[PDB]
């Protein structure tokens, strides 16, 4: 017999001030009984379980559909906490072209990964005996069983240590591990790569573990967690928009399901409605109406979605581009890239829940996030095209009040164009009217006044029903930008409007402040100043909107 | 060569912080680093029993083209038991003090046991394609606040005949950094520093005398606008928050009336002497501004342009112990971010010299921008704790 290499065990505790799991077993049928007897001889004899004493005082119930099936829940909550196996999974955009690619099984492997031997003495279970007339067959684990919370980790980390030595020394291919499926690929010729491949079942079988000399199932193209892997391309498992004259909510969750998983490669997916419809309501089964703009954007959805798409895979070789699309209510879709019509991937970014907002900030996080998905796939930040003139980004970056800053870029001219629509002057303006607003509210009967007195001796006071302070200090404001020309200096006390209109927003929730930003575009010229209230500052009449 | 028992707080697990992604350059450069350090025995690769982290990316630092390994311990640090030295008074009162990276000492004392899994680190893989090297260290590692209160006896042990022989240097030693304060000559103090470091071989200019506090200044002019005074009367009403016997209604006095914001308005002669006593007022220091070592201290920075910022340390609202305007140009003129986190070091390092600890930051960034991006500027063994503002404060122009 050839010696085989033992496999190192990890030392596994319980969590701290825990004991082991001691559940009563399931009572079972005659047949089922027979049938596992038959399958732990078998085990017994293979060596994966071993019987037990009466010392031992931890049980854990057995059953079977023939096949065992153990509930270690009880254990697995018991069980310390490990080493995540995986902190993610792979992107098939981040995969490199392999002239072979190869799968190997092994699943043999799995239950000859011995356990901790301080550890096994938890894993006991015991079958019932046949009316329960004689004690029932008491085993224990001796390696990794199937469902425990360690099994995956323990695996993975004994095959990865397992595989390190052959990948250091073969660096001319690549090795992966998933579950208990090894993934192959080299750019070698054919027969050295399966030279390699025998070459890596000899390495394996040194540590007595078995990976079929029959051909494999799985082959071309590759399916896996919604992906089809082709030798050349990758796409998303086809996505059918299904026609539905009643649409519920489920209906919904699975349509936004499918458009946000095609969208990682179908450029122009849209979401924004079809996800409103789903604001709030927290009932599975209730059927909501359909409005006219998610029938326009599943319209718009269904002519996307129409052949389909692939992505490519991944070259180091060339530069790593990302070019982003306005379009409309916060919605803005991106395509990465390595050569032009060759998408390696695509996707979509929304606005944040926000009272005020500017396409700038917006734009900003977008390329934030497709810097650190990159980063994430790609190990490097993607060259950006973007719809905005270099001299509008330096405007904005450099009279804004917070730090902010995008990776290297270009601008590409795609309408609709990201651009400033107003800006506000840094000093008063000479020979411009000076309009100095207020507005104030009863807390109780909501009853207001706004208005504005100028220095040419303009004025005005409206009054307001069902208002508030702040609404009728930004209702002033809007009034002196309607009544004054194209260069106005305004002057408030409200820190509440200062804070807005400081925040440089181009749409807003409130439409009081939508209209006021509605007369900023159309203004040449605007100076906002602001004073301290009820100072007696001249001309900022607070008396005047009290009355 | 001996370990001494090390614990965390009662209650507390130890530290799982995610790992957040790194460029292909960064991890290779951990690999590199890491394949070193568990050649000297510094570090050991673990199993996946190990389920704690604590996140770790790759800096370059000033004058190098080597790249080098930071940990981000605060979460372990904050976790780790508190370990028991008065902080000099006298280091900030000093004409020069200059800071030195001691860290590689820490690397020569094993780390206790059992508390070794505490420090267990991830290099990360690009895509998720391998699980990520995973390694614990076996001696005290850089940045871990133990490491310095352990190695305190030896560092002592080592220092004791350089200080014996000048008892006119103050040392100070915080974290992986040496801080030797003096009032030597340039050239002395730098053949000083080469002194004391071949002293420690075989076992950064900074000036805090060149630094005070920052009055609030008032303009001087001969015609004031009606905008003049309004900004004039806005900044008293925010300085009498700070100081009591503020008074402007004299000089509100002159902006009765509904004028051009343009309109030149000359001043009566008791707006004269209103706006002269409050120079005199601002001249006098704060009353009452005292430092609390039970308190956190709290940084605010305001960004002004054109590569201005200002900032101000301080632990109960209007009760600055520091102020300062941060200005420099060092190859950031095009980005705000490098600059921003330029100064967020700066005033940690003031912070550590004159209290001994770092302040809580209130950033005018973007949370996402700013931990998209601070990693590729930052130079320092330290990091401080940070939050962010998104609106915009009215008293930005008041310290401008
Ligand atoms: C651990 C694996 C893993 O995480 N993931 C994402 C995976 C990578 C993976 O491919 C490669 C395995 C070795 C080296 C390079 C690979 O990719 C290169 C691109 N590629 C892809 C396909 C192709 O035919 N040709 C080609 O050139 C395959 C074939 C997988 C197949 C299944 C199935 N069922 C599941 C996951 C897979």
């Amino acid at each position: 017999m050839v010696p085989i290499s033992p496999i190192e065990t990890v030392p596994v505790k319980l969590k701290p001030g825990m004991d082991g799991p001691k559940v009563k077993q399931w009572p079972l049928t005659e047949e089922k009984i027979k049938a596992l007897v038959e399958i732990c001889t078998e085990m017994e004899k293979e060596g994966k379980i071993s019987k037990i004493g009466p010392e031992n005082p931890y049980n854990t119930p057995v059953f079977a559909i023939w096949r065992k099936l153990v509930d270690f829940r009880e254990l697995n909550k018991r069980t310390q906490d490990f080493w995540e196996v995986q902190l993610g999974i792979p992107h098939p955009a981040g995969l490199k072209k392999k002239k072979s690619v190869t799968v190997l099984d092994v699943g043999d492997a799995y239950f000859s990964v011995p356990l901790d031997e301080d550890f096994r003495k938890y894993t006991a279970f015991t079958i019932p005996s046949i009316n329960n007339e004689t004690p029932g067959i008491r085993y224990q684990y001796n390696v990794l069983p199937q469902g425990w919370k360690g099994s995956p980790a323990i695996f993975q980390s004994s095959m990865t240590k397992i595989l390190e030595p052959f990948a250091a020394q073969n660096p001319d291919i690549v090795i992966y591990q998933y579950m208990d499926d090894l993934y192959v690929g080299s750019d070698l010729e054919i027969g050295q790569h399966r030279t390699k491949i025998e070459e890596l079942r000899q390495h394996l079988l040194r540590w007595g573990l078995t990976t079929p000399d029959k051909k494999h199932q799985k082959e071309p193209p590759f399916l896996w967690m919604g992906y089809e892997l082709h030798p050349d391309k990758w796409t998303v498992q086809p996505i059918v928009l299904p026609e539905k004259d009643s649409w519920t909510v489920n209906d919904i969750q699975k349509l936004v399901g499918k458009l946000n998983w095609a969208s990682q490669i179908y450029p122009g997916i849209k979401v924004r409605q079809l996800s409103k419809l789903l604001r709030g309501t927290k009932a599975l089964t209730e059927v909501i109406p359909l409005t006219e703009e998610a029938e326009l954007e599943l319209a718009e959805n269904r002519e996307i979605l129409k052949e389909p798409v692939h992505g490519v895979y991944y070259d180091p070789s060339k530069d790593l581009i990302a070019e982003i699309q306005k379009q409309g209510q916060g919605q803005w879709t991106y395509q990465i890239y390595q050569e032009p019509f060759k998408n390696l991937k695509t996707g979509k970014y929304a606005r944040m829940r926000g009272a005020h907002t500017n396409d700038v900030k917006q734009l900003t996080e977008a390329v934030q996030k497709i810097t650190t998905e990159s980063i994430v796939i790609w190990g490097k930040t993607p060259k950006f095209k973007l719809p905005i003139q270099k001299e509008t980004w330096e405007t904005w970056w450099t009279e804004y009040w917070q730090a902010t800053w995008i990776p290297e870029w270009e601008f590409v001219n795609t309408p609709p164009l990201v651009k400033l629509w107003y800006q506000l002057e840094k000093e008063p303006i000479v020979g411009a009217e000076t309009f100095y607003v207020d507005g104030a509210a009863n807390r109780e009967t909501k009853l207001g006044k706004a208005g504005y007195v100028t220095n040419k001796g303009r004025q005005k006071v409206v009054p307001l029903t069902n208002t508030t302070n702040q609404k009728t200090e930004l209702q002033a404001i809007y009034l002196a930008l309607q009544d004054s020309g194209l260069e106005v200096n305004i002057v408030t006390d409200s820190q509440y409007a200062l804070g807005i209109i400081q925040a440089q927003p181009d749409k807003s929730e409130s439409e009081l402040v939508n209209q006021i930003i509605e007369q900023l575009i159309k203004k040449e010229k605007v100076y906002l100043a602001w004073v301290p209230a009820h100072k007696g500052i001249g001309g900022n009449e607070q008396v005047d909107k009290l009355v | 060569i001996e370990t001494v028992p090390v614990k965390l707080k009662p209650g507390m697990d130890g530290p799982k912080v995610k790992q957040w992604p790194l460029t292909e350059e960064k991890i290779k450069a951990l690999v590199e680093i890491c394949t070193e350090m568990e050649k000297e025995g510094k570090i050991s690769k673990i199993g996946p029993e190990n389920p704690y982290n604590t996140p770790v990316f790759a800096i370059k630092k000033k004058d190098s083209t080597k790249w080098r390994k930071l940990v981000d311990f605060r979460e372990l640090n904050k976790r780790t038991q508190d370990f028991w030295i008065p902080h000099p008074a006298g280091l900030k009162k000093k004409k020069s003090v200059t800071v030195l990276d001691v860290g590689d000492a820490y690397f020569s004392v094993p780390l206790d046991e059992d508390f070794r899994k505490y420090t267990a680190f991830t290099i990360p893989s690009i895509n998720n394609e391998t699980p990520g090297i995973r390694y614990q260290y076996n001696v005290l590692p850089q940045g871990w606040k133990g490491s310095p209160a352990i190695f305190q006896s030896s560092m002592t042990k080592i220092l004791e005949p350089f200080k014996k022989q000048n008892p006119d240097i103050v040392i100070y030693q915080y974290m992986d950094d040496l801080y030797v304060g003096s009032d030597l000559e340039i050239g002395q103090h730098r053949t000083k520093i080469e002194e004391l470091r071949q002293h420690l071989l075989r076992w950064y200019e900074l000036h805090p005398d060149k630094w005070t506090v920052q009055p609030i200044v008032l303009p001087e002019k001969d015609s004031w606008t009606v905008n003049d005074i309004q900004k004039l009367v806005g900044k008293l009403n925010w300085a009498s928050q700070i100081y009591p016997g503020i008074k402007v209604r004299q000089l509100s006095k002159l902006l009765r009336g509904t004028k051009a914001l343009t309109e030149v308005i000359p001043l009566t002669e008791e707006a004269e002497l209103e706006l002269a006593e409050n120079r005199e007022i601002l001249k006098e220091p704060v009353h009452g501004v005292y430092y609390d070592p039970s308190k956190d201290l709290i940084a605010e920075i305001q960004k002004q342009g054109q590569g201005q910022w200002t900032y101000q340390i301080y632990q109960e609202p209007f009760k600055n112990l520091k102020t300062g305007k941060y200005a420099r140009m060092r190859g950031a003129h095009t980005n705000d971010v490098k600059q921003l986190t330029e100064a967020v070091q700066k005033i940690t390092t003031e912070s550590i010299v004159i209290w001994g600890k770092t302040p809580k930051f209130k950033l005018p960034i973007q949370k996402e921008t700013w931990e998209t991006w601070w990693t590729e500027y930052w130079q320092a063994t330290w990091i401080p704790e940070w939050e962010f503002v998104n609106t915009p404060p009215l008293v930005k122009l008041w310290y401008q």
